[PDB]
C-alpha cells in the first residue's frame, strides 16, 4: 500500500536487506538505525526567470522529488528561483546542518536551465551570467567545507541543460 | 591526536544528458529525466544500489526517439555500495 | 533510410586522483594507481564488471597513508555491464 | 598457468560466464567472437619533457598496462612523448582505424604530468601551456567522430596529477 511512509517505493523485505548484506562483505555503506537517524536533503529549483523562459511543469518534478526523497527517509527542505549567490548561500547553509552529524547520507537535488559551464540562476543573462558550477556544489559539499558528512554518500542529481545541442547524429542501418 | 581524510570522497553525480546538449520537459509532464529517475528508484531501491539504478535510467533512454538524451553519472568517488534499503 | 543516434554513450573514464589533488608515482615502482589497476583487473575481470573494478580499486585507496589519493570514475554513459569475460 | 595469452589475469570459466549471462537478462554488453574479432587498445605516455621533472618510473606503468591489456585480448599500440597537438593526431587516427569496425570495445591510456585543465604534451611549460583536455578525449571517440565505436564501451584511463593539492584534509578521533 502506498498509504505507508515510503509511498510508492517499493519495499526492501527482511529477507531481502539480509540477502545483499550477506552476498557482498565489506563493500556497502552503513545505514544508521532508523529511530535516531535525521537524514536531509536539499532541492533547489528554478522555474520562473528574468531574461530566460519559463520552466513549466517545474512542479511536477518538485512534488515528485520531494515526495520521492520523504519515501526514502530523508528531510526535504525545497527553494524555489534562486541566483547563484543565493544557491551558494543555501548550499552553504546546508553544509552546516546539525542534522548530518546524526545522517548516514544526503541527497541534493538542482532543477533549471543550464548552459555548458554549469546551472543557471534566475537572473542569468548571456551578456551577465549567473551561473553555478558543480565543481563548486562538490567543493562546498567535500570533507573540507562538509566534515559532517565525511564518509557517507552524497548523491547529486541535476536536471538541466548543457548546452544547445540535440545529442544526436544520424546513422544508415 | 589527527587523521588524514580524503578531501572528496563518497559523491555521485548524476545528470539529464551528455555536456553540450539539451534535456527535455513537458509543460504538464515535468521533466523526463526527473520522472524516469523517481520510476525506477521507486521499482530499484529495495534490490538494487544508486550506481545500478542509475545505469538502469540510463538504459531506459538508449533507443533515441525525437527527443533524445543520455543522462551521465559524473565524478563518481563513491567506496561502497549505496543501497537505500527502503522500509529500513 | 536513416536513424538517429546519441551522439555521446558507452564511455567511461577512470582518473588517478580527484580534481586539484596529485597522483603519486615510485621512480621504481611505477605509478600506485596503475599498478592497483592491474592488480584488481587480473584479480576480478573473470566475476566482475569494469565498472564494478573501478570501484575496488577506489576503496582499496580508502585508508589514507603519506601518499594519500582517490581515483575518480568520470563522465560515465554505460548502459550496460561490461563484462571482459577473460579467456573468452 | 600464466604461460597463456591471457596471463596473470584470472580466467572466467564457462560456467561462471554462462551464470553471469544467466543472472543478467540484457543488461551486458554483447562480445564478440574471438575467432573474428579484433580489438584495440592504445596507450599514450609521456615520461620524458622539455621543461618538466621525469617522470621515472613510467616504464613500469607502460610494462604492465600493454600485457595487461593483450592478455585481455586487446592489440596495443603505444606511442610515448607526445605533444598535445600530436595526441590528438594519434587519437584522430585511433579513431580511423578500420579494426573498430569488427571490434566490440576499446581501451584508451593516458599517463603523464598534469594540471587541473588536462593532460600535459611534452612541451608542456606554465608560460606556454601544452594540455590535451579530457573533453577532446571524448570528442574524438564519440558517435560522431568515431561511428565505428557506436554502442561498443569506451573505457579511458587516465594516470596524471589534476593540481597540486595533497587531497587531504585533518580530523580527530
Ligand atoms: C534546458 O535548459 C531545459 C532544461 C529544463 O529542465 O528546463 N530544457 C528545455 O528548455 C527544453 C528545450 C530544449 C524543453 C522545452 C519545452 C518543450 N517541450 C517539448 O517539446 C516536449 C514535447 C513532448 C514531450 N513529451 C513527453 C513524453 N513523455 C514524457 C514522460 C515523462 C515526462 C515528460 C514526458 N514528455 C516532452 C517535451
Ligand atoms: C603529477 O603530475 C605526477 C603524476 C605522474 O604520474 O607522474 N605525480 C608526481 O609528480 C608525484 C609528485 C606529487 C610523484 C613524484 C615522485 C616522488 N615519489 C614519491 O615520493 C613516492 C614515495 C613512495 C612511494 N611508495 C610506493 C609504495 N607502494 C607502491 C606500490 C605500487 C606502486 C608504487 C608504490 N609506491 C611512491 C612514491
Amino acid at each position: 500500500t502506498s498509504s505507508g511512509s515510503e509511498g510508492n517505493v517499493k519495499l526492501c523485505s527482511l529477507e531481502e536487506a539480509q540477502r545483499i548484506w550477506k552476498q557482498k562483505s565489506a563493500e556497502i555503506y552503513p545505514i544508521m538505525d532508523k529511530s535516531s537517524r535525521t537524514r536531509l536533503a536539499l532541492i533547489i529549483c528554478n522555474e520562473e526567470f528574468d531574461s530566460i523562459p519559463r520552466r513549466t511543469g517545474a512542479e511536477v518534478d518538485i512534488t515528485g522529488m520531494t515526495m520521492l526523497l520523504q519515501n526514502l527517509g530523508y528531510s526535504v527542505d525545497v527553494k524555489k528561483n534562486l541566483t547563484a549567490s543565493d544557491m551558494t548561500t543555501e548550499l552553504e547553509a546546508f553544509a552546516h546542518r546539525p542534522e548530518h552529524k546524526t545522517s548516514d547520507s544526503t541527497f541534493l537535488v538542482f532543477m533549471s536551465h543550464g548552459i555548458r559551464e554549469g546551472i543557471c540562476g534566475k537572473k542569468h543573462s548571456e551578456q551577465v551570467p549567473d551561473i553555478l558550477q558543480l565543481n563548486a556544489i562538490f567543493n562546498m559539499l567535500n570533507t573540507k567545507n562538509c566534515p559532517s558528512l565525511k564518509d557517507k554518500p552524497k548523491v547529486i542529481i541535476i536536471q538541466a541543460c548543457r548546452g544547445d545541442s540535440p545529442g544526436v547524429v544520424w546513422f544508415k542501418d | 591526536a589527527i587523521k588524514k581524510a580524503h578531501i572528496e570522497k563518497d559523491f555521485i553525480a548524476f545528470c539529464s544528458s551528455t555536456p553540450d546538449n539539451v534535456s527535455w520537459r513537458h509543460p504538464t509532464m515535468g521533466s523526463v529525466f526527473i520522472g524516469r529517475l523517481i520510476e525506477h528508484m521507486q521499482e530499484y531501491a529495495c534490490s538494487c544500489d544508486v550506481e545500478e539504478i542509475f545505469r538502469k535510467v540510463r538504459f531506459s533512454f538508449e533507443q533515441p526517439d525525437g527527443r533524445a538524451q543520455m543522462p551521465t553519472t559524473e565524478r563518481v568517488t563513491l567506496t561502497r555500495c549505496f543501497y537505500l534499503f527502503p522500509g529500513h
